[PDB]
């Protein structure tokens, strides 16, 4: 029995799971800001689901068998390749962008779900509403053309419109030097090669339009990297926040049902992130778009639906 | 097994399965009586035997 | 035309002076082809659900088979009765109004003169 | 790049793999197959057998029948004095004319 | 809305409609209609959007005066006659009233201005409802007053539907428009039999109605509502496209199919009654209506479109829920031209 | 017709279980089979017809259909597995299906006994036939010639449906034996002037008539190698096969109704020999040849006499024939270089010794050579025409003439002259292309030694 307005109807109704710590927090920062620690710990001791930052194979881990599947069928795209040759001829900055924007629109909806039907909230490390940073770090830096912001925020406008922003906006603040200085201590050949205006430009859109524009619909924490290691510290601040703030406040059992409806829905989450605005850096020709869909057709447990796919041990499909 | 999730048609639905098999038996049990009953209500009518 | 029919009981999709006709036959070619309609549906069923076409889930085939049959059965009996109806009415008119229908003189080609048109 | 597309591929020679390809499929052994098949039902079959059980039909239009039926009729009316055929095809006593 | 509240309004619509094919009396008729209209309001704005707003309104506008019409139609035929029962008119101005209110209803072509722009301003399964349920209220009473109806009126707006349908569809690149131009189009099929055989009519609104409803539901099943968007929808099911492209052919009217077979009796029942020019103009113009088919064929089917990256995410993802019924009015819609003797049934 | 119906039926079934590498094996096969049995249909009574049901009835105007219809689908198996090689199962399976449904849309058009069953089984065969060109064309040109083929053949249709219903109203039936047991003369009248041009003018445009047939270029040339086939080979002969049948209730209207389709015919004939003089493109050429021939067809049709009905039906066999072969020599050359431009690869005799051989038969045949059953059916329709008015001799004559230079200009320029310098792809010609060619051209020849199957019942 998948939720749905027969479930609705008798008892299921998500206030009563709802309580003080079911909520959704984001950590954010600069690369090599350290949220990693900050986001695990947070979830660790207030008791909430930890979501590793959605990366490009975040959908091949919530699909199938969970195993990441070739570039080519998912993705198509690379971070290396964009450390390498980010202002390359083949549109993969933008490229990477919208794909990773998908991920984490569907890591969004995914996390919504485990709120809305389990009751436990969620910390994310970054979300949709801070993907646009590094958009505009790269439009600074004059790799996106102009075309290629506008169809991003196309997107945006169109799907996170649908969903309720973070109960918390928390946020590690680190210097440009001294992520500068843990990229070079990390050794990431490709990280090596970031420059201190991509860094300074990822700094600028949070400190300018992110963390400002949370400030009126949720609550924002900001923490430097010394505050950001005491864990203890950020949850009490975290547990002294009112939250009366944003549409959250404002949320009854019938709007959270159609919440609950589309989010449950990943091919509604995801409806729009293939609007047909032709822009060469994400466009697929005819030709290879039915053959990609061809060898991802042949992969193992993808061809029917999940139980009619014999060829992976599935049994009764005469009488299913 | 295979999948990450449970797939909801991972095994077969008994009770489905079981109402399928039963309506379609009745559906022809009584489709046949009905005609069974058709032509011999048809030839008393009309006389034929 | 049949809307206001004298007897015709509303709401009874096959009144009782239809049982004086032959039932159709099971292997009625209409009757086949209204269970191969439904054995499409399955198929397509089966395409639109993602499921292997021809071997997933014959209980469900069978059903869509099944009962396509069973409505064919009766609409085919409807359909033969509404027929007969017809035709029975179609007399009747034919005999209560002989002088709409007179009994034309028939004649033989050696009197009637039909005009011969050459090709040519 | 204008957009995402395959370069179009070149074509394949199925004589590099298969110098006795008789051009029906890329495996050798369904391409034989497919050559006796194809050769087989076509001419060993609907040509020849085809031909000859035309050939041999019975009668069309039943040509013969009708020359035996003119030749029984040339010699009754040539012995008998009456003409070949008659211009009028029916008879005009089963014709009433109008006036 | 609450899922009670939403069951409850269709259910609220669907009465309206019974109480206007059930009753012998006008002021229930009058009454049902006003109940369909109450309900249906709500399920147009079910997503409430400025477009949905705008389309609620304009809907409400021509409903409301074409009931008042209706209103002033029956009350004229009482004066002159005393008679509440759904029969023959007595007065010819109050037939002409009640045509135009009921032309109005149902979208003919001089009223046809609300279809597409309804149909445009709703979500699919609103327009899914506006364009299959909302038409038997109207076509049933006319099909009761079809004795009394002047053949000429009917005719000319039978004609003109068909015609504006085919030339408005020819300029949309919107779904829903090109839905409810080629419904503009079907309903003038429908009407141009009406004063010669209900049956005809009953048939052609089965089949369309079968035809709406597979289109409709593959439209939902692919989320698509542009004919771009549409354009993707191969390089993620093209079962649905080949699906949608055999029912395009048979919204055409292409033999073998069941979208002929309207036509085809409509036609043939037409030169029963010494119409001849009517049909050959009516058979003439649905060729707009299936040029439109064919384009839209062309970009989701019989060729392929460009897709996009992001496409690749939505193949590993399956459908949440499953359009009811669509299988059986897939094969409804296009297989039944072999049964076309049944249609006595419907006598 | 169950018997040759219901195992064509049985292809489609046969065709999707069959194992991805068994589909071409399994099809030509038993399509091959299907062209056996339909042979039988040629034993032809002198007087009546094989009336088998109260549907179906073969006669020796249709049989021969049949039988071309049940060869050339084979042969279509054999012409399309090369360029679908590469192609996914289920889209070849599709491709196959396609061509199994129209060829028994078209057996069951050749052989239904009522006029509105064969108009629905004739309309039927533009879906399949659409599929194809549209779906398995090469060129973006293949979508509005698939535009032009479906509307030019639904607006002649159209009004022909509107006439049969008209017809069964007036008449009360639409069986074809009825209606010529029946037959009553058409008076002189516009009501009657419009029923005949109803009647007439799908199977007009379906030939096509001079003038109506801008879509034939178009959809020969942007139609796969089988869809070419079929069009050039069947579909045109609906329009001949339906107009024999239905002149049989437009008498005597027809002897002055004809007179603008015979002067568009026998003029048009000399118009369309002339462009293939100049034709750029050798499929374009090959289509714009089948115009003149059908014109042919269409003046025998519309003179109406034992003779030029004779000649009529041998024409649209030994064309059907003929243009298909000619469309697989263009085909096997296009899968070599690429290209349908006619001046591209020149002299292929020093290059493909046998496929030369091959293109002189067929241009041969499209000489209407004596004693091939081209030139007997061109020949009865020219002395039929001659009866008609001793002066159709001068345009015949020059059609005849012109169609001599343009075939011979076609095989000079592809086969003679000198090898293009940097064409170096032209591989030897596999087994099947061959085969191709040989069971296009010996059936052809064989029916010299019995042309009596292919007369018509007027023989
Ligand atoms: C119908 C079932 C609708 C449903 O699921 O309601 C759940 C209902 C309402 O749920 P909700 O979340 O409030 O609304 C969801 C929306 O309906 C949207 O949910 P969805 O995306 O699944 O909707 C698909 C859409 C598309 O429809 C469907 O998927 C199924 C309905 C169409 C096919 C079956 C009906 C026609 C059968 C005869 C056809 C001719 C023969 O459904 C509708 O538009 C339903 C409209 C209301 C029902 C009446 C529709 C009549 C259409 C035909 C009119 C003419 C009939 C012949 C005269 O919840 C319940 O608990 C009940
Ligand atoms: C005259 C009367 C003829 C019918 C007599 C009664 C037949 C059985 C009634 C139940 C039934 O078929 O419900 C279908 C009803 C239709 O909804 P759906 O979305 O089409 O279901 C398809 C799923 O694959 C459903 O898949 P599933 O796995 O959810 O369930 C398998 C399903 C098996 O579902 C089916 O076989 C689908 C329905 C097939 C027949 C539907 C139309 C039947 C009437 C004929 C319509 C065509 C007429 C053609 C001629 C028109 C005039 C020319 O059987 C059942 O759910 C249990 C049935 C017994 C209760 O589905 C269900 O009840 C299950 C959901
Ligand atoms: C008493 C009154 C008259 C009564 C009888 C009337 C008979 C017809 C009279 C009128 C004929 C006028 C035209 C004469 C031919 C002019 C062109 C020419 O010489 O072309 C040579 C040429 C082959 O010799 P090639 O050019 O040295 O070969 C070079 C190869 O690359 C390499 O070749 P290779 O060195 O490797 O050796 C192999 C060669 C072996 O063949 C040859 O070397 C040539 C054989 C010529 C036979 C006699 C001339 C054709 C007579 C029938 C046509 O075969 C092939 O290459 C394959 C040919 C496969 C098909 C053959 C034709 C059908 C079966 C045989 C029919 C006889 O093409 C033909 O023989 C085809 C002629 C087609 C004419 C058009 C159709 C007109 C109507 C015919 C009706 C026939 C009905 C009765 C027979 C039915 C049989 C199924
Ligand atoms: C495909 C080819 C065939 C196309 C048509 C297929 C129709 C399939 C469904 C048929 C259902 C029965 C048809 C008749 C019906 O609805 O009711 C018959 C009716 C049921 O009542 P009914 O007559 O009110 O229902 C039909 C509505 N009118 C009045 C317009 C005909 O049978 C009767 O005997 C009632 C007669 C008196 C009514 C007062
Ligand atoms: C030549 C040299 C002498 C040969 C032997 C002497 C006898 C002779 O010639 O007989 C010839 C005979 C007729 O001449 P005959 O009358 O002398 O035959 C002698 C036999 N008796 C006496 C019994 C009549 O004709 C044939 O054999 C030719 C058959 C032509 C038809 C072949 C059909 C094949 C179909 C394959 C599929 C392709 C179909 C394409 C479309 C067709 C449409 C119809
Ligand atoms: C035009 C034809 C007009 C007449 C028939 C009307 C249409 C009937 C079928 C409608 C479409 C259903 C299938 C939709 C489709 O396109 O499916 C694609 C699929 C391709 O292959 P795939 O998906 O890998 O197969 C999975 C396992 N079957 O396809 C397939 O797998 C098979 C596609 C053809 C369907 C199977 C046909 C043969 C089945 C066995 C014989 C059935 C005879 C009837 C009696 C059955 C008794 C059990
Ligand atoms: C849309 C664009 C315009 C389409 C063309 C115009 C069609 C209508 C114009 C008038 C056609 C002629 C007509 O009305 O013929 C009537 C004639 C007689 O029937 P009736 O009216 O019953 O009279 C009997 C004697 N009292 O009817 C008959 O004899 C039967 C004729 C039935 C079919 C008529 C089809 C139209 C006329 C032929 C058009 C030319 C052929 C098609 C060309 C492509 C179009
Ligand atoms: C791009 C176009 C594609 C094709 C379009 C469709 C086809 C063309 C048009 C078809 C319709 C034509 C209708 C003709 C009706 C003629 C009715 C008539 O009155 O016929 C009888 C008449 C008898 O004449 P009479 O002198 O009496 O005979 C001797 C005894 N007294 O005899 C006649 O009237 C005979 C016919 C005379 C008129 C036509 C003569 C042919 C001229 C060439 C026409 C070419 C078509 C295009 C014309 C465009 C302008
Ligand atoms: N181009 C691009 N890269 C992104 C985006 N989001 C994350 N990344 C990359 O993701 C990689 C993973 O490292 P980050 O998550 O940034 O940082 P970290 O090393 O985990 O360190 P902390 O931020 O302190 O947790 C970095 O190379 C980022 O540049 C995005 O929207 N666009
Ligand atoms: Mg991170």
């Amino acid at each position: 029995l998948q939720y749905g307005p027969l479930a609705f109807v008798l008892g299921e109704r998500t206030t009563r799971k709802l309580t003080e710590t079911s909520k959704v927090i984001t950590v954010d920062g600069n690369i090599c800001s350290g949220k990693g620690r900050l986001a695990r710990e947070i979830a660790e001791k207030l008791g909430l689901r930890h979501f590793p930052e959605a990366g490009i194979h975040y959908a091949d881990s919530t699909t199938g068998d969970g195993k990441p599947l070739d570039v080519q069928l998912s993705g198509n795209c690379s971070l290396e390749k964009f450390y390498d040759d980010p202002k390359s001829n083949d549109g993969n900055s933008y490229r990477l962008q919208s794909w990773l924007y998908a991920s984490r629109l569907l890591q969004y909806a995914d996390a919504l779900e485990h709120l809305l039907s389990t009751g436990q909230g969620v910390v994310l490390e970054r979300s949709i509403y801070s993907d646009f940073v590094f958009l505009e770090a790269m439009y600074r830096q004059g790799f996106i053309r102009k075309q290629c912001v506008e169809h991003y925020n196309e997107v945006k406008k169109v799907t996170a419109c649908e969903y309720l922003p973070p109960h918390v906006v928390v946020y590690v603040d680190v210097p440009v030097p001294e992520i500068q200085s843990r990229i070079q201590k990390k050794g990431n050949p490709h990280e090596m090669k970031i420059t201190a205006a991509y860094l300074q430009d990822i700094e600028n859109a949070y400190k300018k339009t992110f963390l400002p524009e949370m400030s009126e619909k949720c609550e924002v924490l900001q923490y430097s990297a010394r505050e950001a290691e005491d864990a203890e510290k950020v949850v009490e601040d975290i547990e002294y926040l009112k939250c009366d703030k944003g549409p959250w406040p404002d949320q009854d059992d019938r709007t959270f049902h159609r919440l609950r409806m589309l989010v449950q829905n990943k091919l509604e989450v995801l409806n729009y992130t293939t609007i047909p605005v032709y822009l060469p850096e994400i466009t697929i020709g005819a030709h290879q778009s039915d053959r990609v869909f061809q060898k991802f057709t042949e992969l193992p447990g993808r061809k029917y639906s999940p139980g009619y796919n014999e060829d992976v041990g599935d049994k009764w499909i005469w009488l299913k | 097994k295979f999948y990450i999730r449970e797939p909801p048609h991972g095994s077969p639905d008994w009770l489905k399965v079981g109402l399928t098999l039963g309506t379609s038996v009745f559906l022809w049990i009584y489709l046949i009586k009905q005609h069974k009953e058709d032509v011999l209500e048809y030839k008393r009518r009309n006389g034929l035997e | 035309m049949m809307s206001g029919r004298p007897g015709r009981v509303p709401l009874q999709f096959l009144p009782n002076e239809a049982r004086s006709l032959p039932p159709p036959k099971l292997t009625d070619p209409r009757l086949v082809y209204m269970g191969f309609l439904g054995y499409c549906s399955g198929l397509i069923d089966n395409a639109i659900r993602r499921r292997p076409v021809v071997s997933a889930g014959l209980h469900r085939q069978l059903l869509y088979v099944t009962s396509f049959v069973f409505f064919g059965y009766y609409l085919l009996k409807r359909q033969d009765y509404m027929y007969a109806l017809r035709d029975h009415d179609m007399f009747a008119y034919v005999k209560s109004h002989p002088e709409d229908f007179p009994e034309k003189d028939k004649k033989t080609y050696g009197e009637i003169l039909e005009e011969f048109h050459p090709v040519r | 790049i204008r957009l995402q597309e395959d370069p179009d591929p070149e074509d394949e020679n199925l004589y590099e793999k298969n110098p006795d390809s008789h051009g029906y499929d890329k495996d050798p052994i369904v391409d034989l197959w497919n050559m006796r098949v194809v050769f087989f039902f076509g001419f060993s079959i609907v040509l020849v057998l085809g031909s000859t059980f035309v050939a041999y039909l019975p009668d069309y239009r039943m040509q013969e029948w009708a020359r035996r039926e003119a030749e029984r009729l040339v010699k009754y009316r040539e012995a008998n004095g009456l003409p070949l055929m008659e211009s009028n095809c029916f008879d005009p006593n089963k014709i009433q004319l109008p006036e | 809305m609450n899922p009670i509240i939403y069951t409850t309004l269709i259910m609220t619509v669907m009465s309206g409609t019974m109480l206007v094919m059930i009753s012998s009396h006008w002021l229930l008729i009058w009454i049902g209609f006003e109940m369909n209209l109450l309900a249906m309001i709500p399920v147009l704005m079910k997503n409430f959007n400025p477009r949905a707003t705008e389309a609620a309104t304009k809907y409400f506008l021509t409903q409301a005066t074409a009931s008042m019409m209706l209103m002033m139609a029956i009350i004229i035929n009482l004066l002159y006659s005393g008679q509440w029962t759904i029969t023959k008119m007595f007065n010819p101005v109050a037939m002409t009233m009640m045509t135009m209110a009921l032309a109005m209803k149902l979208g003919l072509s001089p009223f046809h201005f609300w279809v597409p722009e309804v149909t445009q301003g709703i979500s699919l399964q609103a327009g899914l409802l506006l364009l299959t349920w909302q038409k038997l209220a109207p076509l049933s009473v006319l099909c009761q007053i079809s004795q009394s109806i002047n053949p000429n009126l009917m005719l000319t707006m039978a004609m003109l539907s068909i015609l504006i349908g085919g030339w408005g569809g020819l300029n949309q690149t919107q779904l829903r428009k090109i839905m409810a131009y080629s419904s503009i189009a079907h309903m003038g099929w429908m009407t141009a039999v009406l004063p010669y055989n209900t049956t005809m009519t009953i048939l052609n609104l089965l089949i369309y109605i079968t035809m709406t409803l597979a289109m409709f539901m593959l439209l939902i099943h692919s989320s698509a509502t542009t004919t771009l968007s549409l354009s993707h929808t191969w390089n993620k099911m093209p079962v649905i496209t080949s699906l949608m492209m055999v029912t395009l052919l048979s919204m055409g009217g292409l033999p073998p199919l069941s979208g002929f077979m309207p036509k085809w009796m409509i036609i043939q029942e037409m030169t029963k009654n010494e119409s001849i020019i009517m049909p050959t103009l009516m058979a003439m113009t649905a060729l707009l209506n299936l040029y439109f088919y064919m384009r839209l064929a062309y970009s989701s089917s019989l060729t392929m479109f460009p897709s996009t990256n992001n496409m690749k995410m939505k193949w590993q993802f399956e459908h949440t829920k499953q359009m009811k019924l669509l299988p059986t009015m897939i094969v409804l819609s296009t297989l039944v031209l072999p049964m076309t003797p049944a249609l006595s049934s419907l006598n | 017709m169950l018997k040759i119906i219901i195992p064509t039926t049985m292809l489609l079934p046969m065709t999707w279980m069959s194992k991805h590498n068994m589909i071409w094996i399994n099809a030509t096969v038993h399509s091959l089979l299907i062209s056996l049995i339909s042979l039988s249909l040629l034993n032809q009574l002198g007087e009546n017809s094989l009336n088998f049901s109260l549907t179906f009835f073969s006669d020796s105007l249709s049989a021969p259909l049949l039988v071309l219809t049940t060869w050339l689908l084979p042969l279509m198996l054999m012409a399309s597995q090369s360029h679908l090689s590469k192609e996914t199962t289920t889209r070849k399976k599709l491709y196959i299906t396609m061509l199994i449904l129209l060829q028994l849309f078209l057996i069951m058009t050749f052989t239904a006994t009522e006029l509105i069953l064969f108009y629905i089984l004739f309309e039927a065969t533009l879906v399949p036939t659409l599929i194809i060109i549209t779906r398995w064309g090469n060129q973006t040109e293949r979508l509005n010639a698939g535009l032009y083929f479906l509307f030019y053949t639904l607006a002649g249709s159209l009004p022909l449906l509107v006439a049969l219903v008209y017809i069964q109203n007036t008449t009360g039936s639409l069986n074809f034996l009825i209606i010529h047991y029946w037959s009553h003369p058409l008076s002189n009248s516009w009501s009657n002037i419009f029923m005949w041009l109803a009647c007439i003018m799908a199977f007009m445009v379906k030939m096509p008539l001079y003038g109506l047939h801008l879509w034939l270029p178009k959809a020969h040339v942007e139609a796969p190698i089988a869809g070419s086939m079929v069009l050039a080979a069947v579909l045109l002969k609906l329009g001949g096969y339906g107009m024999m049948r239905i002149t049989t209730i437009l008498n005597p209207l027809t002897n002055y109704m004809a007179y603008p389709f015979l002067m568009l015919s026998m003029w048009g004939m000399i118009m369309t020999s002339s462009i293939c003089l100049r034709q750029t493109d050798l499929k374009s050429l090959i289509a714009y040849s089948s115009v003149s021939h059908m014109a042919l067809v269409i003046v025998a049709i519309m003179i109406q006499t034992p003779w030029s009905f004779m000649g009529a039906t041998a024409l649209m066999i030994a064309h059907g024939l003929t243009s298909s072969m000619l469309f697989c020599l263009a085909n096997t050359n296009y899968e070599r270089v690429h290209s349908r431009t006619m001046i591209l690869a020149r002299g292929l005799q020093t290059l493909l010794p046998l496929m030369a051989t091959w293109w002189l038969m067929a241009s041969l045949t499209n000489l209407a050579l004596p004693p091939s059953i081209n030139l007997i059916g061109e020949l009865f329709i020219i002395t039929a025409s001659f009866s008609w008015s001793n002066i159709t001799i001068i345009l015949m004559g020059m059609n005849m003439m012109i169609t001599a230079l343009y075939s011979l200009y076609m095989l000079i320029t592809t086969q003679r002259g000198k090898y293009t310098h940097h064409i170096n792809n032209i591989k030897a010609s596999f087994t099947r292309e061959n085969a191709l060619m040989a069971l296009h051209i010996l059936p052809l020849l064989l029916l010299t030694l019995n042309p009596k199957m292919i007369l018509g019942p007027l023989y």
